[PDB]
């Protein structure tokens, strides 16, 4: 899984199965961490119109 | 390619109301069933 984002922690009750969350966009929205099974959300870095 | 789910709950001939179960196994094994059992 690719991307570019803000990485943290996070509070997601991920359910000892569940490897990444999604948002209504099919976007990843938080993911495990592979070596170490915390839970990270994915926030894309910040931006706006100038 | 065959998965397991389960849910356990205490109780008050199946009940009624909401249950959704969670995966406890994906087996990786390919066989054909057709047919079933259970042990006692
Ligand atoms: C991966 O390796 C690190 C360092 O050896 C260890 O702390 C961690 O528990 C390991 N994780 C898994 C999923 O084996
Ligand atoms: C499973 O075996 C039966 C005969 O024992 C056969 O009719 C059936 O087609 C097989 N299943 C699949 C997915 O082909």
């Amino acid at each position: 899984l690719t991307g570019t984002g803000v990485l943290t922690e996070s509070n997601k009750k991920f359910l000892p199965f569940q490897q990444f969350g999604r948002d209504i966009a099919d976007t990843t929205d938080a993911v495990r961490d592979p070596q170490t099974l915390e839970i990270l959300d994915i926030t894309p870095c910040s931006f706006g119109g100038v | 390619y065959f998965k397991i789910y389960s849910k356990h709950t205490p109780i008050n001939d199946l009940p009624q109301g909401f249950s959704a179960l969670e995966p406890l196994v994906d087996l990786p094994i390919g066989i054909n069933i057709t047919r079933f059992q259970t042990l006692l």
